[PDB]
RNA sequence: UUUGCUUCCCGGUGUCGGGAGGCAUCUCUAUCUCGUGGCAACACGAGAGCUUAUGCCCUAUGUAUGGCCUUGGCGUCGUAGUGAUUCUGCGACGCUUGCCAACGCCAGAUCACUCUGGUUCAAUGUCGGGGCGCUAAAUCACUUGCAUACGACUUGG
RNA sequence: GCCUAACUUCUCGCUCAUGAGACCCCAUAAAAGGUGUUGGUUGAUAUUGACAGCAAUCAACUAGCCCUGAAAAUGGAUGGCGCUUAAGCGAGAGACCUAUACUCC
RNA sequence: UACGCCGACGGCGUUGGCUGCUCGUUCUAGCCCGACAGUGUUGCGUCUUGCUGGCGGUAGUGGGUUCGUGGCGGCUAGCGUACGUCGGUGUGAAAGUCGACG
């Protein structure tokens, strides 16, 4: 149905999503870590939870 | 005879061949069907003569290879789209394109839990003697596989519900409307004379 | 400015190209068979014999026919019902050329001309 | 939990075949399917009918068994079976229909003028109540 | 020999038109023009935008209605060499024509107790709804 | 994807097909509906071919002027609800929408029909202008050995 | 009934089979059985109240449908799907479909 | 204007298909009347009212069945042209339109 992230990402976490995670820009879940910190992205995590 | 929009028919209480063989007919014609509540159609019988039968459909695999042989859906829904494909030509052109007219499923989706069915009275059950027994290819579907009888059972409990209580308030505004009219008496009587000469009330 | 009674809906009467006339193993193309929109006996089927009856394709070139303002991709083949044919309402028709196959289940326009009422 | 049942004297309706959409009695019961009804004064000759063509009405007449056509038709008029039934909604119903199927061009224009205006109005009273 | 009329047809009777740009329209029937045989039909311009012109029997309906034409009194040159056909534009003889053989018919339904609906009736087109099976439905 | 590009709108322009609108309880078939009394079972009273989907809505000339009635539809936005993801209710704001004087008055015509609803509707592709808006990855080659006939697989820069 | 052009057309019966039956040649079935059900034949008892327990009944037969008799090897065949007041079995009725056959051109 | 290439609506010839009325013809009643016999019988017993059966009548009334070297209609099809009424297009190219093949 959804899937909630944490806010802080692991950087092994994140190179899973890669594979060339040395040669790229590492711009995995950049825009999701915003959305906590964010008016209405914590409304969208907070309608996800519940 | 073409209709504009799909065919919506509610499965319950007809018989699965005479529901089939008229939705066959209808895609060869050209229309597009959907059938509701597939799994609350019925087989004349008793219950054991329709799940030998599925056993013995069960049985016929290929030998060298099954995953070539005959595919046994154990759903109401593929299980009624398979009984329609055999009274197709699918093996043609014109087969296939009629056949993939069909939309079969189990309970009512989302996208039709707000429209009204239909229903062939020519294949109804009611034309059975009473004391005739039937099936359900609800519980047929479950005995030979099938795993998702009480998450639809569940799904249609909560359907029901909610459509009872859209149902108490349109009765309610019904109710309402009548009275409506009956205010409404000394403005529209001049129309309702003529409605009424012309016998429509 | 609006045309001062225009167009309120269809003309025409409903029908499909079920097929040709055919037994089982044969077929012939000169007779189509058309089912109606509500005709269910060949006594109704019956008042629409001698009916003219048109069936309007897309093609690709484009025509501009004398009396239209635009080019259309439309074209029209053009026939008449003949007899009722069977118990269920069906009709027998008879078109200028015959029917193609791929008009199967497509719209055909069942005129009403010429008038007899 | 049946109320209506085929009796000698029960006026029943011919829903199909011959004499459809006109009232007799029963004055005799042949078999099961078969049923001896003669209706005079409906403009029904006494013949037998199949039971599946026909309906059973609310109006049951003091008859006897096999009663000729003459006992019958004074029944009928005695009771006045015609007129009770002409009261029902049922009779009501099929006149409206007979009434209907005749209808001229022009009869329909004119009633669905009438019927928007008189749909118009409804709904406004119809909000009315709901805004109350 | 000249075509045969239908029973149906008399002067008055208010046709649908079946064909042509003015198909569904409800016009008024005038008379059977003697040579070519057509019927000389008029919807009256006013209401329908329907000019006088002629109209083949094979493509109209004739409905049961009837207006009172017994009052207007056809022009003699109006005739099958007058509407024969030569950019077509109206004439300022045939709006001539047209008025004059129109306005004893507009008086005629103006005096009708029913003149809204036969006005509304002229104005309205014809057309085939839901469950309207032409073979069920007496015109 | 620092040029490229998502999305929305405006315009061209290719390709493609279809061919007269809308409609929500269930359960039950040897009983059902309404009203009342009942926690419930049920009871009383009145009806019941049942053809209310064999139905019901909708269903068309343009100002003006005067008299009515203010309802219904559509679009945006904002909250609230609905999970089998879209769809609903409530507003607020816009664009409209009914009847009478009254066919009172103007306009309407293409000659008798041949594909126009007398520009029918949809789907997508591409090219130009704008409005916000973003500034990535695989792959080869090396390397790893839990993998491997070759591809493939597991690692790192 | 749908494959499949032509009726889920009309009337009366019979049949429930834990894979019934379903149309010349034709694509297997018998002897013998059933207190399943439906009709008939014969002989008795019974209202001077017939059988069971402290108002019809009894017995022997007969022939329709159904059941048992009825076991083979790749998975499979009333042609298939399916069909149970049938879309089966028997007697029938209207209409309808369809040949390179018949009539006419 | 005529003519060519195509269509529509009428007329006529031919072969039809579907569907009604109306006269009669054959064999026959029923309703109606009379006596007798019976009884699936209402109301209160060689009662009555019903109902049935043949039998005998048929005046009047009067339907079934059968078809005719009968009479009068309605809708409509293919083919051909006693033939008419008319539309598309074609008379320098070209473009478009129309026609035929495909």
């Amino acid at each position: 149905l959804t899937t909630i992230w944490a806010e802080h990402l692991s950087e092994e976490a994140r190179r899973r999503f890669y594979s060339n995670w040395a040669k790229s820009k590492k711009k995995a879940f950049t825009k999701y870590a915003k959305k906590w910190q964010d008016e209405d992205g914590k409304k969208l995590i907070e309608a996800d939870f519940a | 005879g073409l209709s504009n929009r799909a065919i919506i028919i509610d499965g319950k209480n007809h018989l699965l061949g005479r529901l089939a063989s008229i939705v066959a007919k209808k895609l060869l014609q050209g229309d597009k069907v959907v059938v509701l509540r597939a799994e609350e159609i019925v087989i004349s019988g008793n219950f054991h003569r329709s799940k030998l039968k599925y056993m013995s459909f069960l049985r016929k695999r290929c030998n060298i290879n099954p995953a070539r042989g005959a595919f046994h859906y154990r759903a109401p829904g593929k299980i009624f789209w398979r009984t329609v494909r055999g009274m197709l030509p699918h093996k043609t052109n014109r087969g296939n394109e009629a056949l993939k007219n069909l939309r079969a499923y189990e309970g009512v989706p989302a996208k039709y839990q707000k429209t009204k069915s239909l229903h062939a009275p020519s294949a109804s059950r009611f034309r059975l003697q009473p004391r005739r027994k039937f099936c359900v290819v609800g519980r047929l579907s479950h005995e030979v596989g099938w795993q998702f009888q009480d998450v639809v059972a569940k799904l249609e409990a909560k359907r029901k519900v909610k459509g009872a209580a859209y149902f108490e308030q349109k009765k309610k505004m019904d109710k309402l409307a009548v009275q409506a009219k009956k205010n409404a008496a000394p403005k529209i009587a001049q129309y309702q004379k003529i409605i009424e000469a012309l016998g429509y009330n | 400015r609006r045309p001062s009674a225009p167009t309120t809906g269809r003309l025409y009467v409903k029908a499909i190209f079920t097929g040709f006339k055919r037994g089982l193993r044969t077929q012939s193309e000169h007779t189509s068979l058309l089912k109606l929109e509500g005709v269910f006996n060949k006594e109704d089927a019956g008042f629409y014999a001698g009916k003219r009856v048109v069936y309007l394709y897309k093609a690709h070139n484009k025509t501009l026919k004398t009396g239209h303002t635009v080019a259309t991709r439309t074209r029209a083949i053009w026939g008449k019902i003949t007899r009722p044919h069977g118990n269920a309402g069906a009709v027998r028709a008879k078109f200028h050329h015959n029917i193609p196959p791929s008009a199967l289940g497509k719209r055909i326009r069942v005129l009403l001309y010429p008038s007899n009422i | 939990v049946f109320n209506r049942v085929v009796q000698i004297g029960r006026v029943v309706f011919i829903a199909s075949g011959k004499d459809q959409g006109k009232l007799a009695a029963i004055v005799n019961v042949i078999d099961g399917n078969r049923v001896q009804i003669d209706g005079p004064s409906s403009d029904v000759t006494r013949t037998v009918r199949n039971l599946k063509d026909l309906q059973l009405t609310k109006f049951v007449l003091k008859l006897r068994v096999g009663q000729r056509t003459k006992g019958v038709k004074a029944a009928f008029d005695a009771a006045k079976v015609t007129e009770n039934f002409q009261k029902t909604q049922w009779a009501k119903k099929i006149a409206q229909r007979a009434i209907r199927a005749k209808l001229t061009d022009f009869e329909r224009y004119k009633l669905m003028k009438a019927k928007q205006m008189r749909n118009r109005i409804v709904r406004v009273e119809l909000a009315k109540l709901k805004k109350a | 020999k000249t075509v045969t009329l239908r029973k149906t047809l008399t002067p008055g009777t208010v046709l649908i038109v079946l064909a042509g740009r003015h198909k569904g329209k409800r016009v008024v029937f005038l008379k059977q023009l003697p040579q070519s045989g057509l019927l000389l039909v008029t919807g009256p311009h006013k209401i329908n935008g329907f000019p006088l012109r002629r109209i083949g029997q094979a493509f109209v309906i004739a409905t049961s209605l009837k207006v009172n034409v017994s009052g207007v009194k056809i022009p003699e040159h109006i005739n099958d060499e007058y509407f024969k056909r030569k950019e077509y534009t109206v004439s300022e003889q045939r709006k001539k024509d047209i008025k004059t053989v129109d306005a004893p018919i507009l008086a005629a339904i103006k005096k009708h107790p029913e003149h809204k609906f036969l006005f509304g009736y002229l104005g309205t087109r014809f057309s085939l709804g839901k469950n309207q099976y032409p073979h069920k439905m007496q015109f």
